[PDB]
RNA sequence: GCCAGGAGGUUGGCUUAGAAGCAGCCAUCCUUUAAAGAGUGCGUAAUAGCUCACUGGUCGAGUGGCGCCGCGCCGAAAAUGA
C-alpha cells in the first residue's frame, strides 16, 4: 500500500489529516500505510 | 488418613505444622454430607464436628 | 493446591470424558466429571439422553457440585413438528406443520428459562424461533 | 545471565509434574557466585578462584544461613514420606543423623518420586564433587533395579537374575569402528562371568562368537582386564555378526534372548539420488556401512519409479548422513523429494469403441468390441460386467479381454498410472469362427479401453494422509493452522496426556516432511505418524501445470 | 540500571554499558534497574527524553524486551512467523 | 471524552471436521428493557474473549452529514548551466 495514488481511507482507524503536503494514511498495523509519491 | 485420601495436601503438606496441631474440622449431614462423619468421626478418628 | 473455584459448562449426555472443556476448565478442582455424567444421566431420564447445561465446583478437598437446567426448544419445535435433521433454511423449505397448541405446550414446558417468567410472552419468543429453522405455524 | 533455581523447580512440574526437592543452594546468582551451601549435612562449601584450585569450608558470612533452614526442614518434611523414622523424629523433638537420612533420600531416589537438586557451573570447577557424592550415596545401584527379561527357548519371557555365579547371559550395545583393533562391540553382560579367550553365543542371530579379548575404555587409554561380571559394563573386541541390540550367552549356557525392543519411527521421508550409476553401488556400501551401527532409520527405493527412499527421524540425522555420505565414501549425492503415485480416472460416463481385424488373407485376426466403461468413487474397485447377449463374442474371448483392459490401464493415455475405481463393464462386440484370436481380442480390449478414457475426460488422483499429531494445546492452535494451510482439511482432536490429538486429511505432496516443520509451529513439543485412506481430485488448476515436458 | 551520582547507567539489550545523563531543565531518578523514575519540570523537554530513551532501546521485538512508558506489547510469533 | 447498564432463547437454520453476530447461503427475530443487534471491527483452531452500536450519568454550547464553487494541492522521473 506504501506509496500509491490511492490515499483513501483504509482500515477505519486510518487517518488524512494531511502532513507535509502529501498526504499519508495512518493506521496500527502498518501494512495499511498508502502514500502520495 | 483424611490427608493422602481428601485433604491433597499429600501428607507433609497437611501436618508440616503439626507439632501443635494445625488442623481440626469437618461438614456433616445425613446421606449425602454423612457418610464422612461415619468415618471423619468413626475411623479411629476423633474430629468430633456436631454429627 | 487449589481452592474454591466455581466453573460451569455445557455438556450432552453421550461424550463422558475429560476433553475440553471437561478437563481444563474444571482440572484446577479433581472435578469427577465422571460422577457428573452418571449422576445426570439417569436424571434426565425422561427420554434417555437429551443435551443439557451444568455447573460444577470445586471446594479444595476433591469436592464437586453441579447444578443442572432443561434441554433446548431447538429441539423442542423440531420434535414439536417431526423434522429430521431440521429444515434446510428457514424463510425458504418447509418439512411438518406446528400449530397453536404445538407451540403453546412447547412454551409451557420450558418456563424459568427462555427469557420471562409469563407464559403469556415466552411463547412469543417461540412464535418467533420456529420460523428460523424451516418451519411453518398453523394460525387462526 | 539469567541464572536461577526457582524457574527450574517451576517449569519442572509444569511441564511434567515430578516434584524436584532438593539438595543445595547458591551463594549469589549469575557470576555473583563464591561458593556452595548445602542442606545436606549443613555445612558451607565453598571454593575460591574458578579453576578450583583453592576450596574450602568458611563460615557462613550470613545473608542465606537462614534461609537455608527452611528449605532444610522442606528436606527433612519430603524424608518424613519415606523413612517413617525421620518423620517422628523431625515432629517431636530430635535430629535426623547424616545416614538414615541417605537411605531416605535413596528411598525415593530409587522409586523415581523426588530429584535431589545439584546443580552448578562446571564450567568453573564448581559442583563437582558433591554431585560425586550425592551420585555414590544415591544413585540406583544394580542392585534393586528389577531385573531385565529376556524369553527362553520355548516362548515365555524369562527374568535375569544378576549373580555373578550363574548362568552366562550378556547384553551388548554400541558399535563403534576402532582402526586399532576394529569392529569395537560395546557391551553389558547380565548374568554368570565374562571371562577372555573363551567364546559366546548370541542368541539373537544364533550364531557363536569368539571374544578375542576383553575390553573397557578409560578416560585417557584402552581398560585391557580379563574379566566383566554379571552386569558389569564395557566392550568386547572381535565379534563380527554382532551389532546393537543383541543377547549374548555362555557357550553352554540356558541360551535365551533378552528383550529390549524398541520401536522409533523415521518421520522425515526425503530422497536420494546421486547423479549417474557409478555411484547406486557405492550406496549399496553407504547404506550397507549405516545400518549395523545405526539401525534406526530406514531405506525403500520407491516402490514404483526410482529413488531409493532415505527415511530418518531428524532432519539433522538425516543430514550428518548426508555429509558423511559425501565424505567418506564420496557418493556425491543430490538429495531431492520423494515422486508420488498419481491415478488416473475418467468422469463422465463413455461408451466408445475398439475395432481389430486385418484381412491379407488367412490369419490377420478379427476383433471389434464394444464395451461400457463406468466409473466408480475414488475408493472403490476395478470391475467388469459381461453383458453379452447371445454369446456373439465367444465367452473364451473374454478372458484375454480383460487383461488387455487391464495392461492398457497400467500407463494411462495421460501420464500413464494405473487407471483405479472405473467399474468398466462392457455389451456388445462380434467374431470369426476363424480370425478371432486370442491376442486380436487381447487388443480389442485394450485399444477400446484406451479410446474410452482418451476421450472419457481422465482426472488425477493423488494419496490422502492421515496425519495424526500429539500437541500441548496452543502449538495445537497454530498447528490446526498449519495443517488447513497445507492443501487438505485436518479433521479433529483429543486431550491425550499432556497433549491434544489431530486427527487430519493431508495430501502427501503438500504435507513432504512435516517433521521438522511440525517442530516449528509445535516448537518441539509435539508428535505426530502420518498414514493413508484414499485418492483424490487434485482441485484442477494442478492439471494444467503438471503438463510437464 | 544504576544512576551513578550524575549519570545513569545502563547495560541492557545491548553489549557495552549505556551513560544517559542530565540536560538543563529536567533531572533523572533511578528507583531500580528495571522501572527508572524521571523529575523532568519542563513538559516539552522531558517527554523529548522519554521517548528518546525508549528511542535508545526500541521494545516490542515482535513479543517483549524494552522500554515501556505505560506501553503494551503488541502480539506476534517467535520460533514461528517464518513461512 | 469521562463512570457505568452494554441481556435470553441461540449453538439461528443451513452448511462444515466444527462455524457460536464473526467462512459464508437463505437471513429478514420476539420477550425481559430507561437501552442491548441474528450484529461493527478486533480475537479463535471453531467458542470463549475484546468491542462498538443504542441508554442513562457528567458537562455546558453549539454540531455532524449531505449537494455546490474559486484558488489551490497530490498525481508529476531524462539526459552540456540555470
Amino acid at each position: 500500500m506504501k506509496v500509491r495514488a490511492s490515499v483513501k481511507r483504509i482500515c477505519d482507524k486510518c487517518k488524512v489529516i494531511r502532513r507535509h503536503g502529501r498526504v499519508y494514511v495512518i493506521c496500527e498495523n502498518p501494512k495499511h500505510k498508502q502514500r502520495q509519491g | 488418613l483424611e490427608v493422602i485420601k481428601e485433604l491433597r495436601a499429600i501428607t507433609g503438606l497437611g501436618l508440616k505444622e503439626a507439632k501443635d496441631l494445625a488442623e481440626k474440622g469437618g461438614p456433616v449431614k445425613e446421606g449425602v454430607s454423612k457418610q464422612e462423619a461415619e468415618e471423619i468421626k468413626k475411623k479411629l478418628e476423633a474430629v468430633g464436628a456436631v454429627v | 493446591k487449589k481452592v474454591v473455584a466455581v466453573v460451569k459448562l455445557q455438556l450432552p449426555a453421550g461424550k463422558a470424558t475429560p476433553a475440553p472443556p471437561v478437563g481444563p476448565a474444571l482440572g484446577q478442582h479433581g472435578a469427577n466429571i465422571m460422577e457428573f455424567v452418571k449422576a445426570f444421566n439417569a436424571a434426565t431420564a425422561n427420554m434417555g439422553d437429551a443435551i443439557v447445561p451444568v455447573e460444577i465446583t470445586i471446594y479444595a478437598d476433591r469436592s464437586f457440585t453441579f447444578v443442572t437446567k432443561t434441554p433446548p426448544a431447538s429441539y423442542l419445535i423440531r420434535k414439536a413438528a417431526g423434522l429430521e435433521k431440521g429444515a434446510h433454511k428457514p424463510g425458504r423449505e418447509k418439512v411438518g406443520r406446528i400449530t397453536w397448541e404445538q407451540v403453546l405446550e412447547i412454551a409451557k414446558q420450558k418456563m424459568p428459562d427462555l427469557n420471562t417468567t409469563d407464559l403469556e410472552a415466552a411463547a412469543r419468543m417461540i412464535a418467533g424461533s420456529a420460523r428460523s429453522m424451516g418451519v411453518e405455524v398453523v394460525g387462526a | 545471565t539469567g541464572a536461577d533455581l526457582w524457574l527450574v523447580i517451576r517449569t519442572m512440574q509444569e511441564r511434567l509434574g515430578a516434584r524436584p526437592v532438593v539438595m543445595q543452594l547458591p551463594i549469589g546468582r549469575e557470576d555473583t557466585f563464591s561458593g556452595i551451601i548445602d542442606v545436606l549435612r549443613m555445612k558451607a562449601y565453598t571454593y575460591g578462584n574458578d579453576l578450583g584450585t583453592d576450596i574450602r569450608e568458611i563460615p557462613i558470612p550470613e545473608e542465606y544461613l537462614d534461609q537455608a533452614r527452611e528449605y532444610h526442614e522442606k528436606l527433612v518434611e519430603v524424608a518424613a514420606d519415606f523413612d517413617e523414622n525421620i518423620m517422628l523424629k523431625y515432629l517431636e523433638g530430635e535430629e535426623p543423623t547424616e545416614e538414615e537420612l541417605v537411605a531416605a533420600i535413596r528411598k525415593g531416589t530409587i522409586d523415581l518420586k523426588i530429584t535431589p537438586v545439584f546443580l552448578g557451573s562446571a564450567l568453573k570447577n564448581k559442583g563437582v564433587q558433591l554431585l560425586l557424592d550425592a551420585v555414590v550415596d544415591y544413585l540406583p545401584s544394580p542392585l534393586d533395579i528389577p531385573p531385565i527379561k529376556g524369553t527362553t527357548p520355548e516362548g515365555e519371557v524369562v527374568e535375569i537374575h544378576p549373580d555373578p555365579n550363574g548362568p552366562l547371559a550378556a547384553l551388548a550395545f554400541k558399535i563403534m569402528a576402532d582402526p586399532y583393533v576394529g569392529r569395537l562391540t560395546f557391551i553389558r553382560v547380565y548374568s554368570g562371568t565374562l571371562t577372555s579367550g573363551s567364546y559366546v553365543y548370541n542368541t539373537t542371530k544364533g550364531r557363536k562368537e569368539r571374544v578375542a579379548r576383553l575390553l573397557r575404555m578409560h578416560a585417557n587409554h584402552r581398560e585391557e582386564v580379563e574379566e566383566l561380571k554379571a552386569g558389569d559394563l564395557g566392550a568386547v573386541v572381535g565379534l563380527k555378526e554382532t551389532i546393537t541390540g543383541d543377547t549374548l550367552v555362555g557357550e553352554d549356557a540356558p541360551r535365551v534372548i533378552l528383550e529390549s525392543i524398541e520401536v522409533p519411527e523415521p518421520v522425515i521421508d526425503v530422497a536420494i539420488e546421486p547423479k549417474t550409476k557409478a555411484d547406486q553401488e557405492k550406496l549399496s556400501q553407504a547404506l550397507a556401512r549405516l545400518a549395523e551401527e545405526d539401525p534406526t532409520f530406514r531405506v525403500s527405493t520407491h516402490p514404483e519409479t526410482g529413488q531409493t527412499i532415505i527415511s530418518g527421524m531428524g532432519e539433522l540425522h538425516l543430514e550428518i548422513i548426508v555429509d558423511r555420505l559425501k565424505r567418506e565414501f564420496k557418493v556425491d549425492a543430490n538429495v531431492g523429494k520423494p515422486q508420488v503415485a498419481y491415478r488416473e480416472t475418467i468422469t463422465k460416463p463413455v461408451d466408445v469403441e475398439g475395432k481389430f481385424i486385418r484381412q491379407t488373407g488367412g490369419r490377420g485376426q478379427y476383433g471389434h468390441v464394444k464395451i461400457k466403461v463406468e466409473p466408480l468413487p475414488r475408493g472403490s474397485g476395478f470391475e467388469f460386467v459381461n453383458a453379452i447377449v447371445g454369446g456373439v463374442i465367444p465367452k473364451e474371448y473374454i478372458p484375454a479381454v480383460q487383461k488387455g483392459i487391464e495392461e492398457a490401464m497400467q500407463s494411462g493415455p495421460l501420464i500413464g498410472f494405473p487407471v483405479v475405481d472405473i467399474k468398466v463393464t462392457l455389451y456388445d462386440g462380434s467374431y470369426h469362427e476363424v480370425d478371432s484370436s486370442e491376442m486380436a481380442f487381447k487388443i480389442a480390449g485394450s485399444m477400446a479401453i484406451k479410446e474410452a478414457v482418451q476421450k472419457g475426460d481422465p482426472v488425477i488422483l493423488e494419496p490422502i494422509m492421515r496425519v495424526e499429531v500429539t500437541t500441548p494445546e496452543e502449538y495445537m492452535g497454530d498447528v490446526i493452522g498449519d495443517l488447513n494451510a497445507r492443501r487438505g482439511q485436518i479433521l479433529g482432536m483429543e486431550p491425550r496426556g499432556n497433549a491434544q490429538v489431530i486427527r487430519a486429511f493431508v495430501p502427501l505432496a503438500e504435507m513432504f516432511g512435516y517433521a521438522t516443520d511440525l517442530r516449528s509451529k509445535t516448537q518441539g513439543r509435539g508428535s505426530f505418524v502420518m498414514f493413508f485412506d484414499h485418492y483424490q481430485e487434485v482441485p484442477k488448476q494442478v492439471q494444467e501445470k503438471l503438463i510437464k515436458g | 540500571a544504576r544512576l551513578v551520582g550524575r549519570a545513569l547507567e545502563l547495560t541492557v539489550g545491548f553489549s557495552h554499558p549505556v551513560v544517559v545523563e542530565p540536560p538543563e531543565g529536567i533531572t533523572f531518578e533511578v528507583p531500580e534497574p528495571t522501572r527508572v523514575r524521571v523529575s523532568g519540570i519542563d513538559k516539552q523537554k522531558v517527554g523529548q527524553v522519554a521517548a528518546n530513551i525508549r528511542a535508545i532501546r526500541k521494545p516490542s521485538a515482535y513479543h517483549e524486551k524494552g522500554i515501556y512508558y505505560a506501553g503494551e506489547p503488541v502480539r506476534l510469533k517467535p520460533g514461528k512467523a517464518g513461512a
